[PDB]
């Protein structure tokens, strides 16, 4: 049924969805950040204010 | 092989800050 596939893509969003959740955050969203912690130049792609 | 990495990483540089502008 379409309300199936419905499901089934759901699904597969919330295993995404959970996969992030537990996933440690990128370095960005841990607060202090020293240069080693982050990759090196990270600051050169990204806007930061 | 350094040299190249560090040479790719300032073409990605490059492109993104003329993305900006």
């Amino acid at each position: 049924s379409s309300f199936e596939k419905q499901q089934i893509e759901i699904r597969k969003q919330i295993e995404q969805l959970e996969n992030e959740a537990v996933a440690e955050k990128k370095w960005s969203l841990k607060g202090e950040v020293k240069a080693k912690d982050r990759p090196e130049d990270a600051l050169l792609t990204e806007e930061l204010e | 092989t350094l040299a190249n990495n560090v040479e790719s990483k300032l073409r990605d540089d490059l492109e993104r800050l003329k993305k900006i502008r």
